[PDB]
């Protein structure tokens, strides 16, 4: 839950309401990268 | 163990020549002793109190300071002795002049501006070149040393030129200026700032047809509008000043030798330092017998400037009296009352108006 | 003493004998580059 | 035996800690004093610290009295003349023999040179 | 004094300002273990060597093998590392 | 030679060689004037806000102009109601727009008015000055300011004169004189006024002394040696101080009962209150950017947030090993830093239960911590083995810059509003000034004895320092001395001595005035 | 009055360090904590054994597993809680590698963590 | 002042040329003023004295000794019986006077806003009071200072 | 004193 919030409410019970070269690297890097990653498995 | 509060005692034993040992000092002691002992004195609860350490770089000699009896100020090659004298001690013998305590930038920049804002030229150039003097006095955010000297200029400048009123409006706009800076802190002034302006509101002569009045009647009210300001602003640090300056006005008003103009500016200034309850408190319960001894008298006057200062003086003490707060038939019946209370001359114009809230408030101090 | 987890420890070890047994002890230079590229 | 009945007479059952050393304690660890906490609660608190004393007086009180070669146990250094009279003196040693029992040391110097 | 780097480094800027030089590194890659260019052995992709080429994969420096590559005099360009890989696997 | 070892270094690594704000402002401005100006400025307040309606209506942010709409309505809701309904295209509305309102005014209200304008042009100014030019037009006379009870009103209706044609055109000047009872350059207007205000600048120091400052003490009584931390909110309102015994205390300065939201609490009266909830020493406390949420941070070594509306905790923070020395709000106040016994530094947004930077590299505890005014770099200090001042930038959580020179325990940083000086103090009685982008050290103030300088602080155009000290002293220091006309340093200004208070808290006001706090000793 | 030394001592000692005053029952605490280290270290030494310097040595050493790793030590020196600095060092490589929080300016000083997280229902 | 048009603490009792013109033509002499409630003003015992009189609450009586209760009762009751049979038991070994336990109070104390009162020593007294009469109903009738110490810590 | 003013 990384976009948990909740909000300062001072009306509240708590005061909280709750929501309700060759191949350079920019031109083949995603080659390479899928090339590695079948390295690393 | 450690935290008790008696106290630490040791005793001494030998165990031969320049052999000592020590061991903690108890006692055997009965529960008695103990239980029934009486308990320490609470402390007082915490508290804090205010003072001032220091005004403008002075410590003031009060109880709540340290004794000058009892290394605080620079004493080697390159200190100047300028700053002794910034502390305020006594014992100092060097009497310092303006060239050593003012840099010739400020120098320069105070020339500047008292040149151009006390120049009488019509040209349009010359008036630009004033509002940004103003301008530049009401923003800038590096005068902090010329504070006093604008006082004592003001103070001078009307002092002197009592008989100038392009001068003495300058010198109002260059007051009501120096007081909106927020860079400023103008507590200990504001006394000595309200002494001209109210030189400006009660004088009997201003300058020396129909202009000269025009000029004389803006004047006071600007000057009674900086006086309330003034008073509004500054009258907690300074506890008496209210009082002080409601008084003087008051003296001032109920004097019948008075010609109308001071009477316009004392009714206009008490309004503005006193406040509504002022008026009401002191003003209202005596109107009945001044426009009997006073105004009739006036009015019975024909001339084209008597009907003029007449009317200032009238609409003024409507004016004040509005101030206090900003049914058919029988309503007309309430404005009867006042009347008789406020007499025809007032009581006419304020019965006029059709107004309830300010009748009853009227109303509420018949008894006085 | 200063701390810190076993796993790190035992890799470290590990990295180390594989790069001494390739190296033959520091007198091979296997990152040597000949040429331009 | 519920919770509710215990609490509920709690009359009866209060402990001879005064209500000031209760609140002083519970405000250093963090718990407001009963005006805003149930005054329930706090004589539960300190029913339970005078238990707990209590406890560690029996003891000590044993110890003292299986006590009555024949030399002192290092580390216990204190007391004067040592009393008068048959009477029993609450000493260092027997306390620490005690509250050894509970996870505490108390040990000390005798002397110090 | 010294050329400081920019805000910001990218393979472009490294590539293009240092055109003409050798690479720092060169790198086989097999069906099941990799080698360098002069190494006469190999390294199997599940051998403690396999941290490397998860450097390879995130773009970083290996600090872990960095008095290595000081003993063999491996060039640094601006910090940076220069790596060539040959791909035989396809 | 540290030069060669850095160069050798180098080399070998491979370097080569909308209209609501400005509506809000005038309305600010104009409460502000003198009483006999009201009058006249209030004309501008209607056009100001009509005309721009119509604008957001002919822009499409049809919801904007429906919040603009609404906001207003309430100062208008007495006299302007069938206007209001009707806005809520007309032929009205092609009068308004073919039809330039007229606003007369006062030569002298119209100099100020420009010249205030012209000061404020970037906060809002611009937009006033683009519809007075667009949709206005300011006939301006040179007639003294006009009231119902004023000198010119009287005058007119006692000689029964005619009305002007400028001030013949929802209220009027007529309605004021009537029997019932010159154009404008605006754009050069504004050229004239930047060239006039040029004309009075200052542009140097040569001569002179420093500047005189004044000094308020807040004394506190009765505390026997239990305080540990004391704190001024930002507006000078209130005082917080957290104990030895875990609870903090938080006064109003002026004696004046504290509010609560809390139906039970409604109308209470009482000037001081206790927030309890940690377990052991608070050694920190920080107000928010009225402030409504406190900071606190305790040897238990968690991290406790209040409001100050309620009175009550609102969440707890627990990244720290050991106990936590140090908190701080950001310059803006939704960020912050701690920093304490585990030798790392933590920062963390209100929005998060764990920290989002961490920042590592110190060798021993932390002692002191600061932020930058722009919010986007922090600084802080270690102690014993490791003297030194550490930089870390926030996006990345890298080290910037290092300063090392200290030879005493760190008491205190504080860097100047311009963003460009660095200040520390130490327990041997120096305070270091810095430069932060050469990393260099300007200079060494002395004078101050010895056990710790707690506070500094600089004045609002950071060209004044003033700090305070466990000797009973509070001095103030020139940051440049001035060019010459042709134990302690020359570079001091004052030193004021306290009545056996140590000093724990200073600041400058917007003013040449500073307060100060401490506990008074008697013995 | 009688006091014995290593007492006169540590007081010396503390104010040459800079104390300006402090409790008397601070160096009687100060000798009774040296009692009590010297009786665990040597009772450690006799079990591991006459006793020679390296049963002490071995002793102190296991007492160092779990207890004073604290102290001013700078450069590698166990401190602070005795980590090692390439631990943390990718512990912060971990954390600093996510982008902050994105708030708006209408959320900013207001917006709270989420409900699992938060004193709410507690009284 | 002595006109009692102002309220200054300038007197020296509160903590233990002559120019013939209104202060206003002299403006580098004036000082600005405190509000009265918050001056600094001690009394003769040297304390400081509190100007908010309306928002201080008295503490209550018995506040500094034990509760009242079933439990609270019997415990002197039990110690008051033990005292009365040592009597009888010096008699019986003479063929010597002790005094009751009284808990002695603290004087009127007054709180500024609601809140505990937090002096350490007086409550530390309270809690070795307590203890003490705990140990003393265990058995014992003498004790050692130290040992008491270390117990109430 | 307003109150005591006031008062008939």
């Amino acid at each position: 839950n990384w976009e948990d919030y909740t909000y300062v409410d001072p009306s509240r019970p708590d005061g909280i309401a709750i929501p309700s070269w060759e191949g350079a690297e920019p031109e083949t890097s995603d080659l390479l990268n899928a090339v590695l990653d079948s390295c690393l498995a | 163990g450690y935290e008790s509060t008696r106290p630490l005692r040791y005793g001494e034993a030998s165990l031969g020549p320049g052999q000592p040992l020590f061991y903690i000092d108890d006692e055997e002691v009965d529960f008695e002793k103990v239980i029934n002992a009486p308990l320490p004195k609470v402390p007082r609860d915490m508290t804090f109190t205010a003072h001032w350490l220091a005004v403008e770089g002075v410590q003031p000699s009060i109880p709540q300071n340290p004794t000058t009896a009892e290394d605080l100020l620079p004493k080697g090659p390159g200190a100047n002795p300028a700053l002794a004298a910034l502390a305020g001690n006594d014992n100092v013998s060097f009497r310092p002049s303006v060239k050593h305590v003012i840099s010739k930038e400020l120098i320069l920049y105070f020339d500047k501006i008292q040149a151009a804002i006390l120049d009488d030229d019509p040209d349009e150039e010359k008036m630009r070149l004033r509002q940004a003097a103003l301008e530049s006095v009401r923003s800038d955010p590096g005068l902090h040393q010329l504070l006093p000297y604008f006082v004592n200029f003001i103070t001078n400048q009307v002092t002197h030129h009592l008989d100038d009123l392009f001068i003495l409006r300058q010198m109002m706009e260059l007051a009501e200026a120096v007081v909106q800076n927020p860079t400023l802190f103008i507590d200990p002034y504001a006394s000595a700032l309200a002494a001209p302006v109210l030189t400006c509101l009660m004088s009997r002569k201003l300058g020396k047809i129909d202009s000269t009045l025009r000029e004389q009647y803006s004047l006071r009210e600007l000057a009674a509008s900086l006086l309330s300001m003034i008073a509004r602003k500054y009258g907690a640090s300074n506890a008496l000043l209210r009082p002080k300056l409601t008084r003087t006005c008051l003296k001032h008003f109920l004097d019948p030798t008075r010609p109308p103009a001071v009477l316009f500016g004392a009714i206009s200034g008490v309004a503005a330092s006193g406040g509504p309850e002022a008026v009401r408190v002191l003003v209202l319960p005596n109107l009945k017998t001044f426009d009997s001894a006073v105004l009739q008298p006036l009015r019975e006057k024909a001339g084209p400037v008597a009907e003029l200062e007449y009317e200032m003086l009238v609409g003024g003490i409507v004016k004040a009296v509005q101030s206090i707060v900003g049914n058919g038939a029988d309503l007309t019946r309430e404005g009867e009352q006042v009347i008789e209370f406020l007499g025809p001359i007032v009581g006419q114009r304020i019965a006029q108006l059709r107004n309830h809230t300010l009748n009853r408030s009227i109303l509420e101090v018949r008894h006085l | 003493p200063v701390f810190a987890p076993l796993k790190r420890q035992y890799q470290l070890a590990r990295l180390h004998e594989q790069l001494q047994a390739a190296t033959n002890g520091g007198r091979t230079n296997i990152f040597k580059v000949v040429g331009f590229g | 035996a519920s919770l509710r009945e215990f609490l509920n007479k709690m009359d009866d059952y209060a402990p001879i800690i005064p209500d000031a050393v209760t609140n002083y304690y519970m405000t250093r660890a963090g718990l407001p004093p009963p005006p805003q906490t149930d005054i329930r609660l706090a004589r539960l608190l300190a029913l339970a610290t005078q238990k707990f004393i209590a406890d560690i007086a029996a003891d000590a009180y044993q110890y003292s009295r299986i006590r009555a070669l024949g030399i002192q146990r290092p580390g216990y250094g204190g007391g004067g003349q040592g009393g008068s009279q048959n009477r029993t003196v609450l000493t260092m040693e027997d306390l620490g023999m005690a509250v050894s029992e509970f996870g505490v040391n108390v040990k000390r110097s005798e002397f110090y040179r | 004094t010294f050329d400081a780097p920019p805000y910001v480094i990218t393979p472009e800027y490294i590539l293009k300002k240092f055109a003409g030089h050798p690479p720092s590194l060169i790198v086989h890659l097999y069906q099941n273990h990799f080698r360098f260019d002069q190494q006469e052995g190999m390294f199997q992709y599940k051998s403690p060597m396999r941290i490397f080429i998860e450097h390879l994969r995130n773009r970083t420096v290996p600090h872990e093998i960095m008095e290595y590559l000081i003993q063999g005099g491996v060039p640094f360009y601006e910090g940076c590392l220069i790596v060539q890989v040959f791909d035989h696997r396809t | 030679n540290l030069n060669q070892i850095v160069t050798d270094y180098l080399k070998k690594k491979g370097f080569t060689r909308k209209y609501l704000k400005a509506f809000l402002l005038l309305k600010n401005w104009i409460d502000n004037n003198l009483d006999i100006y009201k009058f006249e400025l209030r004309k501008l307040l209607w056009p100001v806000f009509v005309y721009s309606y119509l604008e957001l209506v002919s822009q499409g942010y049809v919801d904007d102009a429906k919040h603009l709409l609404e906001t207003l309505r309430s100062h208008f809701e007495a006299v302007h109601q069938d206007q209001l309904a009707l806005l809520d295209e007309n032929h009205t509305t092609r009068l308004y727009r073919e039809n330039k309102y007229r606003i007369p005014l006062n030569q002298s209200l119209s100099g100020n008015l420009f010249h205030f304008l012209e000061r404020e042009a970037d906060n809002g100014g611009a937009t006033i000055i683009y519809i007075l030019q667009t949709h206005c037009s300011v006939e301006t006379s040179a007639r003294g300011p006009i009231e119902p009870y004023s000198f010119e009103a009287i005058y007119r209706r006692a000689r029964n004169l005619d009305l002007d044609e400028a001030d013949a055109h929802g209220v009027t000047n007529r309605d004021v004189l009537d029997t019932s009872a010159r154009a404008r350059d605006v754009v050069m207007e504004m050229q004239k006024v930047r060239e006039n205000r040029d004309r009075f600048v200052i542009e140097g120091r040569t001569g002179g002394i420093g500047i005189p400052v004044s000094a308020c003490m807040f004394t506190f009584h009765n505390t026997l040696g239990t305080v540990s931390c004391m704190d001024f909110s930002n507006d000078h309102k209130l005082v917080a101080v957290g104990t030895m015994d875990s609870y903090i205390r938080v006064w109003s300065l002026d004696g004046k009962p504290l509010k609560s939201a809390l139906e039970n609490e409604k109308n209470l009266k009482v000037n001081n209150r206790k927030l309890i909830g940690h377990s052991g020493p608070v050694y920190g406390v920080s107000f928010s950017d009225s402030s409504k949420l406190l900071l606190s941070c305790s040897a238990d070594g968690q991290i406790r947030l209040w409001s100050l509306e309620i009175w009550a905790c609102l969440c707890i923070y627990k990244a720290h090993d050991g106990p936590v020395f140090r908190v701080l709000w950001g310059p803006h106040g939704h960020y912050f830093a701690s920093a304490g016994w585990d030798k790392t530094v933590r920062v963390f947004t209100q929005d998060h239960a764990s920290a989002v930077r961490i920042m590592v590299g110190h060798d021993t505890s932390i002692s002191a911590l600061a932020w930058h005014p722009n919010g986007t770099y922090v600084f802080s200090a270690s102690d014993e083995m490791d003297k030194s001042i550490r930089m870390w930038s926030v996006i990345t959580g890298n080290c910037v810059r290092i300063f090392t020179g200290h030879t005493h325990y760190i008491t205190a940083l504080e860097c100047a509003h311009n963003g460009k000086i660095l200040a520390s103090a130490d327990t041997g009685g120096n305070i270091f000034i810095w430069d932060i982008e050469k990393g260099t050290l300007i200079k060494k103030c002395r004078g101050h004895g010895k056990g710790g300088i707690p506070s500094l602080s600089f004045s609002a155009e950071s060209n004044v320092l003033v700090s305070g000290g466990l000797d009973c002293t509070v001095r103030v220091w020139d940051i440049e001395l001035p060019a010459d006309p042709n134990q302690i340093t020359p570079d001091q200004i004052s030193a004021f001595a306290t009545k056996k208070t140590p000093v724990l808290k200073v600041r400058f006001t917007r003013m040449n005035l500073i307060v100060a706090g401490g506990c008074y000793d008697p013995e | 009055s009688p006091r014995p030394r290593d007492a006169r001592t540590l007081e010396l000692l503390l104010t040459a360090q800079g104390v300006t005053s402090f409790e008397p029952r601070v160096s009687q605490l100060l000798l009774d904590f040296a009692y009590r280290h010297t009786a665990a270290v040597l009772s450690d030494a006799l079990h591991l054994s006459s006793i020679t310097a390296n049963a002490v040595a071995l002793a102190i050493s296991s007492r160092l597993g779990y207890q004073f790793r604290g102290g001013g030590g700078g450069y590698y020196g166990g401190g602070g809680g005795g980590a090692s600095k390439d631990w943390m060092l990718e512990l912060a490589r971990e954390r600093n590698k996510v982008a902050l929080p994105r708030v708006l300016p209408s959320e900013w000083g207001v917006r709270l963590p989420g409900e699992r997280f938060v004193l709410s229902g507690v009284s | 002042e002595a006109l009692g048009l102002i309220k200054t603490a300038y007197s020296d009792s509160s903590v233990t040329a002559d120019r013939a013109v209104p202060s206003y033509y002299e403006p580098q002499t004036i000082i600005p003023d405190i509000d009265p409630k918050l001056q600094w003003v001690e009394d003769g015992e040297g304390q400081v004295i509190n100007q908010f009189e309306d928002m201080l609450q008295l503490v209550p009586p018995g506040h500094f000794t034990a509760p009242s209760s079933r439990l609270t009762r019997r415990i002197d009751a039990n110690i008051r019986q033990m005292q009365e049979t040592r009597k009888l038991c010096s008699k019986i070994g003479v063929i010597i006077q002790t005094h009751p336990f009284v808990e002695a109070d603290i004087e009127p104390h007054y709180i500024s806003g609601e809140g505990p009162v937090m002096a350490g020593e007086v409550c530390r007294s309270a809690l070795q009071r307590s203890v003490a009469k705990i140990f003393y109903h265990a058995g014992f009738e003498e004790l050692q200072p130290s040992a008491l110490d270390c117990i109430t810590d | 004193a307003i109150e005591s003013f006031k008062r008939p």
